[PDB]
């Protein structure tokens, strides 16, 4: 079966791709529509794999530098190998001397295609958490995200540095284990520093300090800090936001590690309570008669603060990331905190979003928490200063990536000259990672090809680590085996694959014109590889490898993604955050919600995402993977209305009505954002979340319309 | 052979002292500072509080220009008034405010005539008719005495205050009490010489002291603390704290204040709090290595920490070296040679920079005034540091080379001494005088926007400011000439009040009458002052010329004038004037008008400033310092062994002499000193056994020593300014300095060259 086939290589080489047959011929290759490009992860879980404590073997030709794989031909006599990507001849290292075709080394069998391995950099460096913290809130909250770092500070690596820059009015960087006497540097909440400015004057030298100092040295001290910080003590005048200077204090805190430890892990972990209102990258005014950014306001014209702002926090970013280092957001507030402006930060590093009502919240404290989640061997999910570097077959070129990564702007043979998304390069550096963590990487055309995926990383023991990951798909003669190509297409990997070429190009310069792209595309795609006759709409069919397809493009047109009138622009943000993130089933979820059944005719079951499936007789658990619903059908509720589940009689009503319920449960412990809930039933004001949820091509409209106006569009 | 400053002094010594001087009488001749009577009020404002170079005004431009007396006024409103002798009233006239003549606008005093019937009065300064006000109306009695005339002191007396309404206030809202900045430069110097911890321990000890009204139990006065090495420092100190927090503030070039509440605090709530920082500031930088410091960017702060708490206030700093961390405010190291005839000499007497005068602008806008303990040990550029406390009319000690074991007494009197003054904030005053007269010209630690109203950020007892008037129109010889100085200011405990000094003078148009009214003391401290504001203008040899030209031009006047017919072999002086061309030769012979060959410019720019302040008190003894001999000293019963000569001519080789002039005290010895005192006095045997070097006082011995502690204690006593004690070894030793202090000896010229050289175009000009 191709589907397991998918499903084996995806798990073993952290592999998804567009096509897994290639067209051998650039131009039948334009004509497939949807481009050849992979959904790929760096860090896929991986217990069964053994870390191989030795360096790799990397061509000796300088262009190429590909690292040894099972795809490579070798000689065991005369102890030879040639590049598969360059065909260049290859002697082998001395400890190398016992390879025989039985004894042979780890990375040339075929189950290791994907492989990691431990180098001997030689510095071994500590973790860096820099904690920087507003102080505009209420005693409430403040006292709430205290706690929630007095235990962060608990679960950090003995080794480990952290630091604590706090803010308002004006920015403290605080000098920790100063003992006895509290010090700390304050600086204006209104003028910008350079790292070098800071360097100065905090009085540091070039290149532990008296701000960041190791966790089992400060813990005391620390933690009594945290204790003992109180809300930003200038008061606020009546019908006035506080002054809250979010974006200086960042820019302190990514001067001061730039500038004592540079390229070097380390999480720079802003909390913000509240918009940004004294610039630079001020959000809005310091008077609550103007109420913040709006999309409607954005679009008009009349938001005055967005474009000077956010290209503030977007130098910021490529200065974070140009060191290494990365930026977490954490926001909490009844209203918006500019995560629109402060959107890249978090974008071009590996950093965190995080979105809520406030800090004193289940839903913040747990999801912070999460973010120390430890592996079986006690160590953070995390990774850090990252550097991918993806070689071609010659046949084969790199557009470019779309996700959490930055450009190295590395020219190479591999590079195309036509890029998409991120690049003229072929190497990203993705400032922190986690095992979620996925590219969606952008091939072009120009027997077996092949591609490498170099990960070099900073592994959170400190232990600096790479990980490597070949993969091969056969080429085709596109005029014979038409159908091997269309064989092999992976309906929910392209469709993963288009929407974020989509999304990233609702944040650049385009208007609506994607509705435009994305179903022009459909429409192709339908007419390449459609059974139909010409003008029998009702003639068309589609192939199991394709019937899907449309039903997701119908899905992704509609959703919060591309239809953000409907959501504050921190909102819109946040989504779109964590789905370029995101691996592909995840990714899936959320563009296509699962819905599941649960009646006392059988056991739960995935329904379509129709009105028919909502039923009077039928409890509903929806899981976008943003928010988990659950709705009681008509009657169900007025049985629960009743009171019937509590009387022992009624013991099978009790069970259905609990088992969504603990369903719920699950979800709301493995996800890493804590997903909102919803308990809600007919009528409720909030079971609008759910009947919601369920030229251009078309109005907006019904699923079956949609493939009406598709099908007749096809065959003509 | 010309009356000695000495016979001068003795004589009106013998002639008014220990008698009461009481001013009821228009333009009176009080005694000469030198006097210690006892003086009570009745009329005219105490001499105390002010004295004039004439007590008879000219009457008529012209005159004036004939005689080229300047008239003038010493003021040193807030005089401590002597424990014999009685205080100042409160008058207080409600809601409506302090009654006021509604066209000159001068307050009511005695000079006010009520006519009428009481239902009226006209102005005496401007002849105009106001209508008393119902709730003051009141019934004149045989001629107009205004029943009452002796109950109200605003009607009596020369000098009370009154209650100052709110329209008084800025903002029209009452004002804010005081506060004490305390700014230590905690930098190497200042760490190593245990500057530091003194000023950090004695502190805890002082802080208790400042001082509260007697109807309020504590002290209003809020107290904060900042330390700075070309970073600023500051302390939180609020009164919940076990622990002191420091805000570092690093931004120098655009300075702020990081915080509000807990920056100044009453000291009794925070005294713990207090005390553990205090403790703790001399260790926090034990280990500083940094050298270059930073000055403007702290009085800075501290007046932006005034501004915030929204009071008056007054800065405490304490500072060591030049200034030269990159800031706005630096100042180069950077000393010329421009000064016998450069014309541009006045360029070291002005600040480097143009924010220093700025700077001392916004200060006084908002009431804050800055002192300076000042401790150099290399070119500082006084001109530049001193220059914002003497506009805020605050005050500059100075320590040269100070060490531990010698100045350390010194300095903690000053710094006991000037906290525990009496004082007064951002106080305006202006001074009325009546139709035919002006105020022009004023000459003080002061600051001055417009043409009328002295500003002065803050005012205590010591600091005097003189007045120069010139002739509008024509003056009567029945009305006289009148003054009424006026004080607005704001107390330690947050009131608003109104000082004012009333004075009434004679006038005349008989040249006789002007000289037979002055007051040597005076003009002195009005030439003096003149001459030194000038400096910062005019060329030194233009300068002295015009005091030289006329001083003759004085005596030519009263020669061709007012002398009897006498010999041209004469020169004939009046007998308020005797010892004029005396002092006058003392003011051209003291370094500021003099030259540079071993004297710093700092030394010359101190002095420079020191002396604007001055009283006439001061004045005196600054220019013509005093000389005890001690050798001769009775043994028991007497209050001091009268004066001698300042001339190396009264000196004896069997002697011991004290020289004083109010910043200075040598103790000077002859070679032969007759070791019997060498033993009493210092306990040592031999003078060669005696060190210039281990200038300290000398414990023991009862005969004399204690009367000479005594003695130098009745030196000390009315001083502002505790002095150096510098012992003198009588020959080839430093004595080369002391020698300066001689001031009727030639050193430019001597007092019988000057003599010599007024009658030459005293001469010059003939008839
Ligand atoms: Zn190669
Ligand atoms: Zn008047």
């Amino acid at each position: 079966t191709y589907l397991e086939f998918i499903q084996q290589n995806e798990e073993r080489d952290g592999v998804r791709f567009s096509w897994n047959v290639w067209p051998s011929s650039r131009l039948e290759a334009t004509r497939m529509v949807v481009p050849v490009a992979a959904l790929f992860t760096p860090l896929k879980e991986r217990p069964d794999l053994p870390p191989i404590q030795y360096e790799p073997v990397l061509c000796s030709r300088t262009t190429c530098r590909a690292v040894l794989n099972p795809l490579c031909q070798v000689d065991y006599r005369a102890k030879l190998w040639a590049c598969n990507f360059c065909y260049q001849r290859n002697q082998f290292p001395p400890s190398y001397a016992g390879i025989s075709e039985l004894n042979q080394p780890a990375e040339l069998l075929p189950q290791f295609s994907s492989i990691e391995y431990v180098v001997l950099r030689g510095p071994q460096m500590p973790l860096i958490f820099l904690y920087v913290v507003d102080t505009c809130m209420e005693d409430e909250d403040l006292q709430a995200l205290k706690e929630s770092m007095q235990m962060s500070l608990s679960l950090l690596p003995p080794t480990a540095l952290v630091g604590l820059i706090t803010f308002g009015r004006m920015v403290q960087v605080h000098e920790l284990g100063c003992e006895g006497i509290s010090k700390s540097y304050v600086f204006r909440g209104t003028k910008d520093l350079s790292a070098k400015q800071l360097q100065e004057m905090l009085g540091l030298s070039k290149v532990s300090n008296r701000f960041l100092q190791p966790v089992q040295k400060i813990d005391m001290n620390l933690t009594d800090l945290l204790g003992e910080l109180q809300r930003d003590p200038w008061p606020v005048p009546q019908g006035k936001r506080p002054l809250r200077s979010s974006g200086v204090a960042l820019s302190i805190a990514v001067g001061l590690l730039e500038c004592t430890f540079p390229n070097t892990g380390a999480r720079i972990m802003m909390f913000i309570g509240g918009p940004a209102t004294q610039g630079p990258g001020m959000v809005v005014g310091d008077e609550l008669k103007t109420p913040i950014r709006s999309w409607h306001d954005i679009d008009k014209d009349n938001a005055k603060y967005v474009k000077k702002g956010t290209k503030h926090f977007e130098a910021l970013a490529n200065r974070a990331a140009t060191t290494g280092h990365v930026i977490d957001i954490y926001a909490c507030a009844l209203d918006q905190t500019g995560l629109l402006e402060m959107k890249c930060c978090p974008n071009l590093t590996g950093g965190y979003m995080v979105m809520g009502d406030s800090f004193n919240t289940s839903l913040f404290k747990q999801t912070f928490q999460r973010v120390f989640t430890k592996d079986m061997h006690g160590q953070f999910k995390m990774g850090f200063g990252g550097t991918l570097e993806i070689k071609t077959s010659r046949e084969i070129k790199i557009s470019g990536a779309i996700g959490p990564c930055v450009s190295l702007n590395s020219k190479g043979p591999c590079v195309s000259e036509n890029e998409i998304g991120t690049g003229g390069t072929c190497q990203w550096k993705i400032c922190g990672l986690s095992p979620t963590t996925t590219l969606a990487i952008y091939f072009e055309v120009v027997g077996r090809g092949a591609i490498q995926f170099v990960t070099q990383y900073q592994h959170s023991s400190g232990q600096r680590r790479i990980r490597v990951t070949t993969i091969a798909r056969n080429w085709a003669d596109a005029q014979t085996q038409i159908q091997n190509i269309a064989a092999s297409f992976d309906q929910e990997a392209a469709a993963i694959l288009m929407a974020r070429l989509a999304i990233y190009r609702a944040e650049t310069e385009e208007g609506p014109d994607v509705l435009r792209w994305l179903d022009r595309q459909l429409i192709r795609l339908c007419q390449k590889f459609g059974e139909y006759h010409k003008d029998d709409p009702s003639s068309f069919r589609f192939s199991e490898t394709f019937s899907l397809y449309p039903q997701f493009m119908f899905h992704l047109r509609r959703s919060s993604f591309l239809q953000v009138f409907n959501n504050s622009p921190d909102e819109s943000s946040y989504y779109r955050h964590h789905f370029m993130r995101q691996d592909l089933t995840q990714s899936l979820i959320m563009i296509q919600p699962i819905l599941y059944a649960y009646s006392f005719s059988g056991p739960p079951e995935p329904v379509l995402l129709d009105s028919s499936s909502i039923l009077a007789d039928r409890i509903l658990l929806m899981d976008t993977f943003f928010q988990i619903l659950i709705y009681h059908g008509e009657t169900i509720a007025q049985w629960r209305k009743s009171g019937y589940q509590d009387m022992p009689e009624y013991e099978n009503f009790r069970h259905l009505l609990q088992a969504p319920v603990d369903d719920a449960q699950e979800i709301l412990h493995s996800r890493f954002p804590m997903p909102r809930y919803i308990d809600t039933e007919h009528g409720g004001s909030q079971a609008r979340f759910l009947l919601s949820k369920v030229p251009i091509l078309t109005d907006d409209v019904s699923l079956q319309v949609f493939m009406d106006h598709l099908k007749k569009l096809a065959v003509s | 052979a010309m009356g000695s400053p000495i016979q001068v002094i003795e004589n009106d010594r013998a002639s008014r002292g220990g008698q009461v001087y009481a001013t009821n009488t228009r333009g009176q001749i009080p005694p000469l500072v030198t006097t210690d009577c006892m003086i009570q009020d009745q009329g005219n404002a105490s001499p105390r509080f002010i004295r004039c170079t004439t007590y008879c005004f000219p009457c008529t431009s012209d005159m004036a220009k004939q005689a080229q007396i300047p008239l003038a006024a010493v003021i040193k409103p807030f005089a401590t008034i002597p424990s014999n002798e009685s205080p100042l009233y409160l008058v207080n006239h409600g809601e409506s405010g302090p009654v006021r003549c509604n066209r000159c606008k001068a307050y009511m005093c005695p000079f006010m005539q009520f006519i009428e019937g009481g239902r009226r009065y006209q102005c005496g300064f401007c002849n105009c008719v106001n209508d008393v006000p119902p709730f003051y109306f009141q019934h004149l009695d045989h001629i107009g005495r205004r029943l009452d005339h002796y109950e109200k002191p605003e009607l009596s007396l020369g000098s009370y205050e009154y209650v100052a309404t709110l329209d008084y206030c800025r903002k029209s809202k009452p004002p804010n009490p005081p506060a004490f900045i305390f700014m230590i430069d905690v930098s190497y110097s200042n760490i190593k010489n245990g500057l530091v911890k003194l000023i950090c321990e004695e502190l805890k000890t002082m802080l208790e002291k400042i001082p509260k009204e007697e109807q309020e139990e504590t002290s209003a006065i809020r107290v904060g603390f900042i330390t700075y090495n070309k970073v600023l420092h500051f302390f939180n100190v609020k009164s919940n704290l076990a622990q002191p927090q420091m805000m570092v503030v690093t931004d120098v070039g655009e300075v702020f204040v990081p915080l509000l509440d807990g920056f100044l605090v009453n000291y009794q709530e925070s005294q713990s709090v207090i005390h553990n920082l205090l403790d703790q500031i001399p260790d926090m930088f034990a280990d500083s290595n940094e050298n270059e410091t930073v000055f403007a960017p702290v009085i800075q702060a501290g007046m932006e920490a005034l501004k915030a708490a929204d009071c008056p206030g007054k800065l405490f700093i304490f500072h060591s070296s030049l200034p030269t961390a990159e800031a706005p405010g630096k100042l180069k190291n950077r000393d010329d040679k421009k000064l016998v005839n450069t014309d541009k000499e006045k360029i070291l007497f002005q600040p480097q920079t143009n924010v220093y005068d700025s700077l001392a602008k916004d200060c006084v806008a908002h009431g804050c005034s800055v002192t300076l303990f000042l401790f150099p040990s290399q070119y500082v550029d006084v001109a530049s540091l001193g220059l914002v406390p003497q506009l805020t009319g605050g005050t500059l000690y100075k320590y040269n080379n100070f060490q531990m074991h010698l100045d350390r007494q010194q300095f903690l009197n000053d710094l006991r001494n000037d906290i525990e003054k009496k004082i007064g904030f951002d106080a305006i005053m202006r001074v009325r005088t009546s139709t035919g007269f002006r105020a022009t010209d004023f000459f003080g630690g002061i600051l001055m926007n417009n043409t009328t109203d002295v500003e002065m950020a803050a005012i205590d007892c010591d600091k005097a400011v003189t007045v120069e008037f010139k002739h509008d129109d024509k003056l009567s010889e029945d009305s006289g000439a009148l003054i009424q100085c006026a004080v607005l200011y704001t107390t330690i405990s947050g009131q608003r009040r109104l000082r004012i000094h009333n004075l009434g003078l004679n006038c005349s148009s008989q040249l006789a009458d002007l000289y037979k009214s002055c007051e040597t003391d005076a003009l002195i401290n009005f030439f003096a002052k003149s001459a030194f504001k000038a400096v910062l203008h005019q060329p030194l040899k233009v300068i002295r010329e015009i005091l030289v030209n006329q001083t003759a031009h004085m005596l030519a006047c009263y020669r061709k004038n007012c002398a009897s017919p006498s010999a041209a072999s004469q020169l004939i002086l009046p007998d308020s004037m005797k010892v004029l061309p005396v002092y006058m030769n003392c003011l051209l012979k003291n370094c500021v008008l003099l030259s540079r060959p071993e004297i710093s410019t700092d030394e010359r720019a101190y002095q420079r400033q020191l002396v604007m302040t001055m009283g006439v008190a001061d004045s005196q003894l600054f220019f013509y310092p005093q000389l005890l001999p001690i050798h001769t000293l009775d043994v028991k019963s007497t209050m001091l062994p009268a004066a001698v000569r300042c001339s190396e001519s009264r000196l004896s080789e069997e002697g011991i002499f004290l020289l004083a002039n109010g910043l200075h005290m040598f103790l000077w010895l002859g070679v032969s000193s007759p070791p019997e005192l060498i033993q009493g006095i210092f306990n040592v045997p031999s003078f060669a056994h005696i060190n210039t070097d281990m200038t300290l006082l000398p414990e023991v011995g009862n005969p004399y020593s204690q009367q000479l502690r005594m003695i130098m204690g009745i030196i000390q006593q009315k001083r502002p300014y505790s002095m150096k004690l510098t012992i003198v070894k009588q020959r080839e030793q430093p004595e080369m300095v002391f020698r300066q202090f001689l001031v009727e000896d030639k050193g430019g010229s001597s007092y019988v060259d000057f003599l010599c050289c007024v009658h030459k175009e005293i001469c010059q000009l003939l008839n």
